[PDB]
């Protein structure tokens, strides 16, 4: 019996918390003694201050304490962010307020003061009754004026950004010995994760002052490294506590300003402090995302295939860095060309500042945008050529034969180097194999009195190991069941599960016995965290070396424990077969065994000096085609996307069934940021879509009956297991496609720049009737 | 100033106590009847975990003040558990992973329940979307607890 | 250079917390939808039952369930001792309630049903409302009748105890040998630690599938009858405010809440009522000792002999019989004794289960012998002074492995005293001594007494004793420990240890110890032990830090070299031209492929490890006594008990232990007694009939005496103090009074009451 | 059955509350005021960590209801420490290593603070045991907490 549990479909292990209610949220949890922090934030967009007014805050009674900025410039440094520094140069800042700082506001929603009170309902109540009156200043909100830079954010100046530059080779010659040239610039929308659970932090001081307790929810929940080098007590005496997240989309992903305040007013008072935010706070202070502006050049020729590529492009960070790092930026900039054959190219990324909330990672950050502009440029280019948009992409993809393909570009650094390491294999037989699965060609064929279809592609730099190492630590029991430590985190894309197959393979145990413990700093002093499609490699990759750590500290204790050498029948129940048949040991007494005779029954072997689990330069990236039919109302602005199909090659799928969750549930995100969301700004300053009756997000009526899944495991890349990062793949190329298809139905030039696709802009085939 | 005494009965059980006016509902159900199975995502009428079963109809727990709910029965997503085994729809959203996350599981489960519990109608693919499209979710999207909710009604009815 | 941190009087660590009242204890916890529990205890000493089941209870609003025997029966089973040795007979017989008893009950105190409610109020009010129905059943009190029929605990076939012999040399070739030969039998108190601090336990359950959360190491119990691990524990840190070993391992009440806690998912706590603590925890010190002892014409001991009785109370808790084996051991202490035979039964009567109180079976066994001894210095008149003089240590024939069965404590497996000469201390010890002997100018004062104390402290304990340091970025280095901050200042003795090997002032040493999840495994502090096993951890850590820095710290910059000067908190480099600090090491290797620590005890071949760790300490009490000869009140004019022992740490805190230990042994002496009236009843249940110790009673006086002679073979030599403060306070006490009167040493049963001191006038007739 | 309306200054803090008659003013103190500092060893005026300030004199916490506080100034060992520094009878209670566990703390400090407080008297040897005695201790036999409290009042007078 070689029961095999990894690519089966399992039903989750997190399921029956959430649906019975046993499980706990952030916002969930009391502690008695709580004082409920409620924050006073920004009503301008630009200004400086005078503040000196909470007497009548300070006097209503239930309320202990109202935070100033005062307070908490002090110990009190300013947000830092890590590693992935040069740094080039410099930092200061943003980051964000960072915490208030008692001179200038830079967006609407930012932080300036702190109420302490009660029960929440009064904290509030006191927070109304500060008054702060401003300067207000001039304005910033269109990147590209921006740098052109009057009107500058920063009174040190402090040149709005950083310049991020890439470019391989000869591209002057590319592009001066190419017939068709093609110019075009693009314009993304802003728009972010806006997860169902808003941001809650829940602190406790132990007042022995020996530590401090954290059931925030702070999103590398092994980032108490921030928070301890901030105040200056690190760095165990931070020790975190685990608790379950309302999905993130990494726009949770960090430390905020709401994290250090509360834990600071913990520390200074021995008393609990609880925080939960409104909705409309977190439309206004949670990490924003998406806005990009791309200009973009192209140089073919009569075949029509790629010669060089590209221009600059202008990152909206908002007003700050908040662990919002180049990281992004710096990413965007080296994946613009996706997995195609590009020559040469000149990325000239340009970060900048505007009065918004902050931007930081929303799922695949800087790929949606840029993916977008790429698919945007190509379906413009086959109109001049003249022929078709599935031909073109078909045999200018990303030949291999080339492969190993390092590019193509840059003077590749993504994030580091050096990549793009392309052994990941055939480009094409997706595209392919992806279409003759099986329709497009079969309603490109249309009797079409209705509408039309779209087509995009995207790759992912989607493990970004992260590099070295990812922790993680299997255990056997004296009681059937078995436990894992990892440095993962359940953001809710079922991590728990996937390790509890991996581990479940390797030691032949049952993954309903497995049980899986995560972001719980005391019994995991170190781990790196869960973003950018990873976990499944570096901590699953972390699973299976302790799994396999086990099995010798067990084969090996198992032949000494009865009398037979390390070989038997082969070996798997999860116990001991030695011979045929006689006799045999449990995996588990084994364990219960090895108790206070002189040692230990465990395995936790990742890592030590020269790391473990080592994934270093080069990442997986995974690639993917989706697949488009609209049909719009013309006399209104409505649409029915009558089809869908995402579609996106990577090897060894862990979990089938719950990796489906992710592809169709990215993909609707990506309708959304296609076609109803976007955070619109008054040209003042005020934002407009604060509640959930502007902000617009996809119900369940307008979502299609299904989108299709076409996933291979053909060419498994060598990182054993053979396998690909996927939580992002679904959201790549879907505003593409959407955009194609809308323009294919229209039917003019091909000529859609921004989105989102409101319905007043597509009335403008009342204009092709008349 | 004003105090005011609540006779609810909450998931079978009935409950006095004490409570100032504008507490919400929600907040109610959370403290300190600590039954953290009802969350709260948006704050008016809209995100849907909020949803509660009030007297046999889904409401808001959230756009009602746990005031106007006293000499009510009151259901929420803790109470659909008998004795160890989940009830079917808690089921059938695991065999089709119809949750990710976990916040928007209150909401449609509560909002599905008694439209389970009597005995029309069926539910298929278009009329099964049109009974969650109250919820919102931002994970799945949809796909999966249409199919999952469908699922539910088919080991219900006709049942092999 | 630099300075000395060990052996040096550092005011103590643990002291802010508990002046201020930022020092948390478990009863100080309070949890969000907290359930109290309230336990209803047996009114009957033994008895068979028909209980009820309230409703008039469960009736009460408020009221969320009622755990009956029905419930925790079944399981876990009952109560499960430990390691792992002494499973050369078959209990249970006992443990403990356990965990609830519906067949039969066996003392008054005992947990037959355990409430819960919203407040502890509405707890105590309905518990009342239960109803038990009983049926008397014979009750036993003496350990003598326990063992010769007629009544019986076990009604199987048991059925009361476990008997424990040790014996070599010819005991009785020696007896035939000899002139003098004298007998008595002495009969010795029940008493317990009683600390200011009654029990207290809180579990929060994470009820979304996962742990349980323990306020109040021996998880490993708990775990295994709840069957949840792989722990799952989840052991968190308190302060806790008096063991004195009573507070001991796994009780009743420690199972019920978890099992509670875990099947309802609501948070539990249980505090308990001081009535309770009197009835309920850890009873000790009740031995009945008979005593041959062989003497030739010089006086020197040819052997000793006989019996012991100890009454254990209703059943096997810690020790188990931990305390009864080592007992039967070391009744000879510090002496040269050729051959025995104790024989030791561990019976049961209908009381309060015994535990391991400070120095268990020391000051029982050391009462027994220094009273047996005045006797013979009675019988023969030779000086009693000089008899131990005599007789005492082979200052040269050591190491000195012992006659009879022996080492043997409590087992594998020698042993032998290899602790520095012993007379030479009784010898020095002696400063007031022979002029505190010039009485009465005849007077009333009447007393002078000694007594003498080895103590199997040590008690490998053993094999190991985990530790770990960590030094980090902002100026603090933290260290933790397997061991537990009881009130002895083992967080700073560690504190200490670490700054000296760390080159580095205390009052940036941080010590965390009893948080599970951080410490996964470890031994707790038992029969005086740590400092030298978890302080030989904290040594190997920091030794292991400062290889990891003075030699990849020699990487960070130039050179090898390999250096002159090794500290002064950082490295100036060969010669003073200056260097890298020793948290900037630490601060630089955390994101860069390492991480910057040790926690070096130990590996799958264990560490740190003192193994069977003998070292014994010893020492004298000197005591006098003034008598009011009717009153029979008394006024005890000089004491002074003396040590040696290895290293000693700390002088300031290790002067608290032995003073401290001192008076619960005086208290011991002349004031507490668990007393029971003939049904089984306990009468000394609140706090004005058992008597503590007050300011006004004690000696103004207490002399410490310590000496730093040999060190023994763990590193730094040092030996356990925090138990022989109390020894010898028997002892010294009772012969004191008899020198008193004087009529002679003929005093067995203790206390001495001023009802006994009314010998007053039965010294005229 | 019917809760009482308190009003006390707590430590120069003022509270309003209603409580039950029968709840004993150390477990008001504990609960919900939240000062942990006050400690229960005995159960009827004996072990003495009970202790604390009532009016100016020192009572046990454990033999008053709380509904007997009212309209009263009360303090505990937390209003010793004044802006980080430990009031005199604290920092020589450490100089003297007067503490092992940490009970008998709250009770004798409090004990001996309006003895301190006012100008007299002198606490030798002698006079001080006698002043301590009404709180007992199982760890340090006085002796030092005796030496301690002696400390305090020469640097207290005699300073230099
Ligand atoms: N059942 C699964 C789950 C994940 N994976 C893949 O294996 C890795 C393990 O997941 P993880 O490392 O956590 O991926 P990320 O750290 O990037 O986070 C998951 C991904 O997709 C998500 N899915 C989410 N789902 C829910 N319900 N809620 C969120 O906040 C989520 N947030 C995210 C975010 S953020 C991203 S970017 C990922 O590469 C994923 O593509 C898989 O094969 N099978
Ligand atoms: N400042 C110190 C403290 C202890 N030691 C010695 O080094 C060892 C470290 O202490 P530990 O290992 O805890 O010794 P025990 O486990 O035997 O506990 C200490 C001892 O003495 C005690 N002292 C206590 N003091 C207080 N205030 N409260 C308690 O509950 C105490 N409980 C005990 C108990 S139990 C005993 S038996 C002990 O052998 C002790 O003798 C030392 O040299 N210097
Ligand atoms: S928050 Fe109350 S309904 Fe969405
Ligand atoms: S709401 Fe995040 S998983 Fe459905
Ligand atoms: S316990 Fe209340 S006075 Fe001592
Ligand atoms: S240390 Fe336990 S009472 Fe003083
Ligand atoms: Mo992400
Ligand atoms: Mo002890």
């Amino acid at each position: 019996n070689r029961q095999a549990w990894i690519g089966q479909e399992v039903l989750r292990r997190e399921d029956r918390r959430l649906l019975t209610g046993t499980a706990t949220f952030a916002g969930d949890l009391g502690v008695p003694g709580q004082l409920h922090m409620r924050i006073v934030r920004s009503t301008q967009a630009h200004a400086r201050i005078v503040s000196i007014d909470a007497t009548e805050a300070e006097k209503t009674p239930g309320v202990r304490m109202v935070i100033t900025s005062e307070h908490t410039r002090h110990l009190g440094s300013v947000l830092l962010e890590e590693l992935g520094y040069h740094e080039i140069y410099e930092n200061i800042e943003d980051f964000s307020h960072p915490v208030l700082a008692v001179d200038k506001v830079l967006y609407v929603g930012q932080p300036v003061v702190a109420v302490l009170a009660v029960d929440p309902y009064l904290a509030e109540d006191a927070a109304e009754l500060v008054s702060i009156e401003y300067e207000p200043l001039p304005v910033l909100l269109d990147p590209e004026e921006a740098l052109t830079g009057k009107v500058e954010l920063f009174p040190g100046r402090g040149n709005e950004g950083a310049r991020i530059k890439k470019a391989y080779g000869d591209i002057d010659r590319a592009f001066a010995e190419a017939e068709h040239v093609i110019r075009h610039k693009y314009v993304t929308n802003r728009h972010s994760g806006v997860p169902m659970e808003p941001r809650a932090v829940v602190v406790q001081p132990d007042p022995a002052r020996d530590t401090l307790f954290i059931w925030g929810t702070v999103h590398v929940h092994d980032n108490r490294r921030i928070i301890a080098k901030m105040l200056n007590l690190p760095e165990v005496n931070v020790r975190m506590k685990h608790v379950e997240i309302g999905g993130s989309f990494g726009v949770k992903g960090g430390v905020f300003p709401e994290n250090v305040v509360a834990a600071w007013a913990a520390r200074t008072l021995g008393v609990p402090i609880k925080w939960t935010e409104d909705r409309v706070e977190h439309m206004t202070s949670t990490s924003h995302a998406r806005e990009m502006v791309h200009k973009l050049e192209l140089a073919l020729d009569a075949e029509g295939r790629i010669l060089g590529m590209k221009d600059e492009i202008f990152h909206n960070h908002g007003a700050y860095f908040r662990q919002a790092e180049p990281l992004v930026s710096d990413i965007t900039a080296g994946i613009v060309f996706g997995p195609y054959r590009v020559p040469a190219y000149d990325a000239t990324l340009h970060a900048v500042f505007t009065n918004k909330t902050p931007v930081g990672a929303y799922r695949a950050p800087g790929r949606y945008e840029s993916t977008f502009a790429r698919e945007r440029i190509f379906d413009l280019a086959c109109a001049e050529i003249g022929l078709s948009k599935t031909e073109f992409r078909r045999r200018n993809l990303l030949t291999a034969e080339d492969l190993p393909w390092t590019p193509g570009l840059d003077i590749v650094h993504e994030p580091y180097h050096f990549d793009s390491g392309d052994v990941v294999k055939h480009f094409n037989e997706a595209l392919e194999a992806a279409n003759f699965s099986e329709w497009l060609e079969e309603s490109k064929r249309l009797r079409a009195d209705g509408r039309k279809v779209g087509v995009g592609l995207g790759v992912l730099m989607d493990k970004a190991g992260l590099g070295l190492f990812e922790t993680g630590g299997v255990e056997v029991s004296r009681a059937g069941r078995v436990t894992v430590k990892t440095g993962g985190s359940s953001v809710g894309q079922g991590i728990e599960t996937v390790l509890a197959q991996i581990v479940a393979e390797e030691l032949q145990i049952a993954p309903e016995n497995i049980d899986i413990v995560h972001s719980d700093t005391e019994l995991i002093p170190d781990g790196v965290g869960s973003w950018s499609s990873r976990s499944t490699v570096l901590a699953g990759g972390a699973a299976r070396k302790a799994a396999l750590a086990v099995v010798e500290k067990a084969r090996r204790l198992a032949s000494e424990m009865l009398e037979a050498d390390p070989d038997d029948l082969e070996l798997t129940a999860g116990s001991f077969k030695v011979k045929g048949t006689d006799q045999q040991i449990s995996l588990y007494e084994i364990a219960a065994a090895r108790d206070p005779f002189t040692a230990r029954a465990d395995n936790d072997e990742p890592g030590l000096a020269a790391d473990a689990v080592y994934m270093n330069n080069a990442m997986n990236y995974p690639y993917g085609v989706t697949l488009v039919q609209i049909e719009l109302d013309p006399d209104t602005g409505g649409h029915r996307i009558l089809r869908f199909s995402t579609s996106t090659e990577a090897g060894r799928v862990i979990n089938p069934l719950t990796t489906r969750g992710q592809i169709i549930g990215a993909a609707v995100q990506g309708i959304g940021g296609a076609l109803y969301e976007e955070f619109l700004y008054e040209e003042d300053g005020q934002p407009i879509t604060t509640s959930f009756m502007d902000y617009l997000l996809p119900s369940a009526q307008e979502m299609p009956n299904v989108d299709c899944f076409v996933t291979e495991d053909a060419k498994s890349p060598d990182n054993p297991f053979g396998a690909k990062g996927l939580g992002e793949i679904g959201i790549i190329a879907a505003g593409a496609a959407i955009a194609s298809a809308i323009d294919d139905a229209i039917a003019d030039g091909v000529h859609t720049d921004r989105l989102p696709v409101t319905p007043e802009q597509i009335f403008s085939r009342c204009q092709g009737l008349n | 100033m004003n105090a005011f005494r609540l006779t609810v009965e909450v998931n079978g059980v009935t409950h006095a106590t004490d409570v100032e006016p504008r507490r919400l509902l929600a907040d109610f159900l959370r403290d300190d009847l600590h039954l953290r199975g009802t969350r709260v995502g948006c704050e008016h009428g809209v995100c849907g975990s909020c949803t509660v079963i009030l007297d046999g109809q889904p409401v808001r727990s959230c756009t009602v003040l746990a005031v106007q709910a006293n000499n009510s029965r009151i259901e929420t997503v803790e109470s659909l558990q008998k004795d160890g085994q989940l009830h079917p729809l808690q089921r059938s959203f695991s065999k089709c992973h119809a949750l990710q996350c976990g916040f928007c599981t209150s909401g449609f489960l509560m909002t599905l329940k008694p439209l389970y519990d009597d005995e029309d109608v069926t539910l298929d693919a278009t009329s099964a979307r049109e009974a969650i499209s109250g919820n919102l979710c931002r994970c799945t999207g949809y796909q999966q607890i249409v199919e999952a909710t469908v699922d539910a009604f088919h080991c219900r009815d006709h049942n092999d």
